[PDB]
């Protein structure tokens, strides 16, 4: 593919 | 402006070219040739060159990951071009790149030493035993990188990625058909009985030929001059077939790119549409390194005249243009590794084509890392590269996973348990299938903890879309924590995931391998 930035992937805490 | 194109093409011509420009312009052009370049412009694409010249197969690649500008030319531009070409630079829809030349390889040939050229591969072995008995070779040409050796590995079926019905199918790539496999072992046998060497590459192969040491090479149009200068009675003629079949070149298309944050597009355009594609242009490159049959229509006109580009496009016609797709790139290192492997003899052709196989065809995708519940192992922000899996078909205890959480949100966190597995932990210690488990990557958080234990006590019966009978993580069901598991929310929070929420693998570099 699309021209867009890299998706995020979350490392979430509590 | 500056223009980026590889070592072995007419730079010096282009330069001229740039020389001409700055004249009427003022404006300088700086011309650069540096090493791997088509590998550095990614990594400085935001920074590198205004232009980026590379054959089309690179550019889907590079606007896919938003690198280059839409390219503008109306209606007459187009017009002045082989519509064939313009094909070649189409991604998504958009024109991306200028097409310059179509360039295919050829088998070129001493006619001192061999006056007529061999029909077919399988009679290199017995012409290299003659040849060798003057202290001379059949053939030589560059075995380290895939482009040279794929006439050969396609002669008998092997392909790329399959088109049809207007599209590419990713999931179907021939890198180890039955063709391919023979093709390959074919090259293979060469090596085995020393008709080549498995480390000849470019400049050995074009050192030998032109010092009147080998028959025979394959290459293409750019390196003509250099034989020429050589002094070597050379022909240019059609690839020799295998089992029959004509062997299939992929064809590249030349073609040049706008970097999509140059500050001087409009400068770019100038430069490429009225003073490289013009009769003068192309002149002044192909003097210099010939570009082989050029996508300007009126230029061509006269170019094609040459015997040796005839040639040139009678190989084109029996290979296939390359695909411009962004997966191309894992295809070209999956089938490098293949040749190289294979010749070397680290693997057997079926082992080293079978890996390929799966290499390119698996798609490789940037993600950003957000958090600290991964922590140490990713650290937030950390830029990592993510293994897409298949749907419905791998995933393995201690691999780190990117899943859809919800709508918004992907998350990342290790695969500690896989469906059918039975898991519980006791205080830090993990239990899989009754036997204890060392997790080494959370061997920092253990050693630098604020409480008792990391992790805690837990059952997988008690968590979120468990079975509540059995700690057996059901079918289609992955039990996922993070490494900073006194900080992570995780399966101990939200539960069990599904296998249709994960999106692929995080690949990881070692930090240690042999020398
Ligand atoms: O060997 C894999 C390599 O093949 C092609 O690169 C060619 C290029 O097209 C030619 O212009 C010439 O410079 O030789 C190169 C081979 O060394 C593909 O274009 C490239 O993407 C791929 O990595």
């Amino acid at each position: 593919g699309g021209g867009g930035g890299a998706p995020t992937a979350k490392a979430p805490s509590k | 402006l500056v223009i980026w194109i590889n070592g072995d093409k007419g730079y010096n011509g282009l330069a001229q070219v740039g020389k001409k420009f700055e004249k009427d312009t003022g404006i300088k052009v700086t011309v650069e040739h540096p090493y791997k370049l088509e590998e550095k412009f990614p990594q400085v694409a935001a920074t590198g060159p205004d232009i980026i010249f590379w054959a089309h197969d690179r550019f889907g690649g590079y606007a896919c990951s938003g690198l280059l500008a839409e390219i503008t030319p109306d209606k007459a531009f187009q017009d002045k071009l082989y519509p064939f070409t313009w094909d070649a630079v189409r991604y998504n829809g958009k024109l991306i790149a200028y097409p310059i030349a179509v360039e295919a390889l050829s088998l070129i040939y001493n006619k001192d030493l061999l006056p007529n050229p061999p029909k077919t591969w399988e009679e290199i072995p017995a012409l290299d035993g003659e040849l060798k008995a003057k202290g001379k070779s059949a053939l030589m040409f560059n075995l380290q990188e895939p482009y040279f050796t794929w006439p050969l590995i396609a002669a008998d079926g092997g392909y790329a990625f399959k088109y049809e019905n207007g599209k590419y199918d990713i999931k179907d790539v021939g890198v180890d058909n039955a063709g391919a496999k023979a093709g390959l072992t074919f090259l293979v046998d060469l090596i085995k009985n020393k008709h080549m060497n498995a480390d000849t590459d470019y400049s050995i192969a074009e050192a030998a030929f032109n010092k009147g040491e080998t028959a025979m090479t394959i290459n293409g149009p750019w390196a003509w001059s250099n034989i020429d200068t050589s002094k070597v009675n050379y022909g240019v003629t059609v690839l020799p077939t295998f089992k029959g079949q004509p062997s299939k070149p992929f064809v590249g298309v030349l073609s040049a790119g706008i970097n999509a944050a140059s500050p001087n597009k409009e400068l770019a355009k100038e430069f490429l549409e009225n003073y490289l594609l013009t009769d003068e242009g192309l002149e002044a490159v192909n003097k210099d390194k010939p570009l082989g049959a050029v996508a300007l229509k009126s230029y061509e006109e006269e170019l094609a005249k040459d015997p040796r580009i005839a040639a040139t496009m009678e190989n084109a016609q029996k290979g296939e243009i390359m695909p411009n797709i962004p997966q191309m790139s894992a295809f070209w290192y999956a089938v490098r590794t293949a040749v190289i492997n294979a010749a070397s003899g680290r693997q057997t052709v079926d082992e080293a084509l079978k890996d390929a196989q799966t290499n390119a065809g698996a798609i490789v995708t940037p993600y950003t890392i957000k958090g600290e519940s991964m922590d140490p192992t990713l650290k937030d922000g950390e830029r990592v590269a993510v293994n897409i899996v298949g749907y419905k078909t791998g995933l393995e205890k201690g691999n780190v996973v990117v899943f859809h959480a919800n709508k918004n949100d992907d998350y990342v966190k290790r695969v500690i348990g896989v469906p059918g597995d039975k898991v519980e932990y006791k205080n830090d210690t993990l239990y899989v299938n009754g036997k204890k488990q060392d997790e080494p990557y959370l061997n920092y958080n253990l050693k630098h903890k604020q409480g008792d234990y990391i992790t805690g006590t837990f059952q997988v019966k008690d968590l979120p879309n468990a079975n509540p009978k059995s700690n057996v993580i059901p079918k289609g069901k992955y039990l996922v924590l993070g490494d900073n598991r006194e900080v992570s929310k995780d399966s101990r929070a939200f539960g069990l995931i599904d296998e249709d929420q994960i999106v692929g693998k995080v690949s990881f570099r070692f930090w240690s391998h042999p020398q």
